[PDB]
């Protein structure tokens, strides 16, 4: 009776997108508690893939017309993130979709590779009704979280990216409707633990059995915090000192490139060296003491 | 589609105009974005004409509101539409009835104080969704009237401001089409020539000592105003008779 | 640096001018005001928080001072330059100087609708009251178990709840006794002070 | 002093005395380059000025005697 | 803003420039002054010969020019 | 795969048992399920020992009076349902009150055993108001989850009990009244993260942020195995 631990016994496929996944077993304050924060942090936080930059041929803005399409392409963008893809390895990837003649344009025909995966062929996008002008687009699919708008993520990226590279609204969560339900559970022992089914309604490009363990991860991470917790004035030249040109102009003949190459500089070459034998030395030190170095000051592998 | 109605939404999308509305009424022949033909059957068909009813559908325009109108086409291809009936709905319609707006689940239930007096509560899904987002396109004239000082010339060498902003110009300032413009940004690059006003000595010693040589060109600039991001769909461009065109006029 | 540099900064929106925007917006009260006012209380000043949105988002308990209900009511927020109308704006017309109405002894400034509607789904009482014989040891067994679930808002009980009168000259004395109560109204004395 | 300011209006007595006082302290705080007797805990010069009028350090008499204090320092 | 905050930035540079060099820089543009002279006008209150006053002048722009300590100075160009 | 973790935490302890504490930053949303997922597991699946049942031998309901004490009896079945005690050996440990003449019956006139560990002696039970007026009563305490009230206890016992055995209102989780407020606290580039304030008062036994660190190992036992 002093602790007790849930396992995932069942995982229930009624179709590619129904899933009704249970944990068992459970106690009575344990059957509730999981149930809601096991629901609230895989509606939101789980690590889908969206849509986010689509840039297709012949038009050069979203809202702009195209031959023998059928419909605007501002609504091929509202079904290309309806739209369900299982990109398992690689983070980022640069799908491409071409379609000819007259008939409505499927996910089936998409020319994806190997590491990706359409779980919906039979989403509508688009609707071809021209065999001579086709249609084809590049689809930017980013491994995201939560939700993004397309202002927030322009807002972050200030780079140079050509037109005609129409923003998504990338919606990460692929999750649509979660449902969690408080049961009794057929354990011999103790008939009062709780029993709890996950009603999981979503698309097929998230496992089910993976999405538990992806949100009972991210869960784990936020309790790791609380159980556990609780010289470039050297690297200059010479002339950024305003030093006068009565023994700055001479210096310059031995060696003076850096200014580390000054403050190494002793007393008696200086000497030797005209126009910096009594008084303009005072002046080189008070415009150092005016940076607060001084002669004679030795650097510690400067170049 | 407008769930809850009235009986009305069937005959407001037809007695509006807005919509494509069914002259004569035939099968449908082919349909595209911008424009929609259907094929006249015979009982409607006229000897003086061609039994083609073309339907110039009007694109992205502005209205008088600074929103958009756009008659998308509803109809799929194959199928027959008698006379007075719908083939492309409007800016507000859908399949020849009314969509006001849209339909979505709603709870008369206090949450946290949110709705405390008669206030929306909404969730993510209206925008994740993208369902209450609104396409709005304004108007913004960058008109070059002529003093006595010479006239407005529309260039693309504009002094006190980066490269970055003049990245998405070309040579005549005007952004491509398409381009994806920020609140803050010059859309347009319209410069002045200003008269020689009287600088402050300050200004003047600056001028000595640097070479900021701010001539007779003025950033006068119609920007985009702050806050309204979005992309452009159009760039019409007017000009008086005598006056030479540049390459992107 | 200079000026324009931080125009540039501002134009371009970095980082850090958010953190200084921040920094400059606490401690600096700032005047809401409905257009047009009904009465003394429907312009005061506020101390601003930064969210994101492109609205302000008022108080709930001081909507009943602005008669100011949320239907798109276009209000101006007007700032007060230099420190005589910064500290004019704190100390004086500031919501929490006044908690009473200049019209009447009686509160505008009183929980409004849907709070109200809380609060008095919170003080209600029942006959079958499913929470029923459990002694409560004050407030917070009270919010204890409502929050687990076991009891409901609607328990007739006895419940040991610590008060305090200031009978002497701001003396307060301290006495518990039982009264005939629910399980609600000892949830709202948890927020109840002392006097 | 930043949510409750009865304390202040009570040990003072009245509203407008005590914001002109604060005030002034406020500005003998800005540009004047006086220490603050309160300490800031990021925060700006209004609410620290009205944490000194609340602490019964800053009055009327009293800023009128730092100040004079101050004048015959300068004037000496 | 910057029409007095570039006044008391050459306030304060000038003011380091400890010989005549300010004295007729000030009144070659104008700064807390009148009348803008031109080199004439300000060699016969010292210098009456107009290149000391462009020799001096050339001085303190290459003082001025390089980016030491008048970079706050650099930062008034826009 | 980034999963940003909070930086500051910020404890504020006003009493001895009021360590408020603070989390930010969080993700969005994650305010409400982390201040919902820690509180009703203090509420309802929180370990720890309190006193169930009493042995008074003369007192058979709760509303009938007695001789001997100043309260009635409900009012002292009150300050037996809350008292700091935590055992360690045993779990149905079972006490006795001693106290006679004429005084305030503290938390210091029972019979403590070698794993019973009072934390706080000061809590008052009942005054003696007549001279020599003697009481005494058997103190059961039992190891519990959460909380179990009387309703849900007296319809199941239906056996006889003898005269004297009543059932007292059991707190069994150690903690005290759990809340939180999410504010809205931001980071240099987003506001729609969230702080996470947990205003925890809490009796004794237990200091209120190890009982944090109680409750995210129990839940995280709880998620143990999922990965
Ligand atoms: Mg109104």
């Amino acid at each position: 009776t002093e602790f007790l631990k849930p396992r995932l016994v069942d995982i229930e496929q009624v179709s590619s997108t129904h899933a009704k996944v249970t944990l068992e077993p459970l106690e009575r304050g344990f059957g509730h508690t999981l149930g809601n924060a096991l629901r609230r942090i895989l509606l939101s936080s789980m690590p889908g893939c969206a849509v986010t930059e689509v840039e297709i041929d012949g038009v050069l803005h979203e809202y702009s017309t195209k031959e023998g399409v059928q419909e605007d392409i501002l609504e091929i963008l509202l079904n290309l993130k309806g739209l369900a893809v299982r990109v398992q390895g690689k983070d980022e990837v640069i799908l491409t979709l071409n379609k000819s003649g007259i008939g409505p344009v499927t996910a089936a025909d998409i020319t994806h590779d190997g590491d990706v995966e359409i779980v919906k062929p039979q989403h509508v996008i688009c609707h071809l009704t021209d065999e001579n002008a086709s249609i084809s687009m590049r689809i930017k699919v980013q491994r995201g979280r939560g939700y993004v708008p397309a202002s927030t993520r322009i807002h972050s990226e200030e780079d140079e990216r050509p037109i005609g590279r129409l923003l998504v609204d990338a919606c990460y969560s692929p999750v649509e409707r979660i449902a969690y339900n408080v049961e009794a559970a057929r354990v011999e022992q103790r008939t009062d633990l709780d029993k709890l089914v996950i009603e999981m309604e979503t698309n097929g490009t998230i496992d089910p059995e993976e999405a538990i363990r992806r949100a009972a991860t991210i869960l784990a991470e936020q309790l790791e915090a609380f159980v556990d917790l609780r010289d470039p004035i050297l690297l200059r030249p010479v002339d950024d000192l305003e030093l006068t040109v009565r023994s700055a102009n001479c210096l310059k003949a031995e060696a003076i490139h850096y200014i580390g190459d000054l403050v190494q500089r002793t007393e008696v070459e200086l000497l030797k060296t005209p126009n910096l034998g009594k008084k303009s030395l005072t002046e080189i030190k008070d415009v150092l003491a005016s940076r607060g170095l001084s002669l004679g000051m030795r650097l510690e592998n400067w170049p | 589609k407008p769930l809850v109605g009235t009986g009305m939404e069937r005959a407001v999308a037809v007695d509006s105009g807005v919509t494509a509305v069914a002259k004569r009424g035939g099968v449908v022949q082919y349909v595209d974005a911008s424009r929609i033909v259907i094929k006249v059957n015979e009982d409607e068909m006229y000897p003086g004409e061609a039994g083609i009813d073309i339907y110039n559908l009007t694109k992205y325009t502005r209205s008088n509101q600074n929103t958009c109108i756009n008659q998308m086409p509803c109809v799929s291809l194959g199928e027959p539409v008698e006379r007075g009936d719908v083939l492309a709905d409007g800016p507000s319609t859908d399949l020849g009835e009314l969509a006001l707006g849209q339909n979505m689940r709603v709870a008369f239930m206090p949450w946290n104080g949110y709705n405390f007096e008669d206030s929306i509560l909404v969730s993510e899904r209206v925008v994740q969704e993208d369902r209450f987002t609104t396409i709005h396109i304004q108007e913004l004239a960058c008109v070059s009237r002529d003093t006595k000082l010479g006239p407005e010339e529309i260039t693309a060498d504009i002094p006190n401001v980066g490269e970055a902003a003049l990245s998405k110009l070309d040579e005549s300032g005007i952004v491509y089409i398409g381009a994806e413009v920020t609140g803050g940004d010059i859309l347009v690059g319209k410069v002045t020539p200003k008269g020689e006003t009287q600088l402050t000595p300050e200004e003047k010693l600056l001028r000595a000592i640097f070479g900021e040589k701010a001539s007779d060109v003025k950033d006068s600039s119609l920007r985009v105003p702050n806050g309204v991001s979005g992309t452009v769909i159009d760039v019409q461009v007017f000009t008086r008779d005598g006056v030479e065109k540049d390459k992107r006029a | 640096t200079t000026i324009k540099a931080a125009k540039k900064m501002v134009e371009r929106e970095e980082a850090v001018v958010w953190d200084i925007l921040d920094e400059v917006i606490r401690e600096h009260p700032v005047l809401l005001n409905r257009a047009p006012t009904l009465h003394r209380l429907g312009i005061q000043a506020f101390e601003p928080v930064l969210i994101e949105g492109k609205a302000i988002q008022l108080h709930p308990l001081v909507c009943a001072a602005y008669n100011a209900d949320f239907d798109g009511d276009q209000m101006a927020v007007h700032v007060p330059l230099t420190l005589e109308a910064q500290l004019e704006a704190r100390a004086l017309m500031m919501s929490t100087n006044n908690i009473l109405s200049p019209a009447n002894g009686e509160p505008i400034i009183v929980p409004s609708q849907d709070v109200v509607l809380g609060l008095y789904y919170m003080t209600r009482d029942c006959v079958n009251a499913k929470g029923e014989g459990m002694v409560l040891t004050g407030p917070k067994e009270a919010e204890r178990l409502y929050r687990s679930g076991l009891a409901s808002l609607h328990a007739r009980v006895k419940v040991r709840i610590t008060e305090y009168e200031k009978d002497a000259n701001g003396e307060l004395v301290a006495k518990t006794s039982l009264k005939d109560t629910t399980v609600g109204r000892a949830i709202l004395w948890m927020i109840v002070p002392k006097g | 002093a930043r949510v409750t300011v009865q304390d202040a209006v009570e040990k003072i007595g009245n509203r407008f005395d005590l914001v002109l006082v604060a005030a002034r302290r406020a500005r003998q705080m800005q540009v004047g380059g006086k220490d603050p007797l309160v300490p800031e805990e990021n925060d700006k010069t209004t609410v620290i000025a009205l944490r000194e009028i609340e602490e019964g350090l800053i009055n009327n008499q009293i800023l009128d005697v730092r100040e004079r204090q101050e004048q015959q320092e300068q004037e000496a | 803003a910057t029409t007095e905050s570039l006044r008391a930035a050459t306030h304060d540079v000038l003011a380091g420039l400890t010989a005549r060099e300010a004295k007729v820089l000030r009144m070659r543009f104008g700064i807390d002054m009148n009348t803008d002279y031109t080199l004439e006008e300000v060699g016969k209150q010292f210098d009456v010969t107009r290149e000391r006053i462009r020799q001096i002048e050339a001085k303190a722009l290459r003082k001025l020019r390089h980016p030491s300590r008048s970079e706050v100075l650099r930062s008034f160009l826009d």
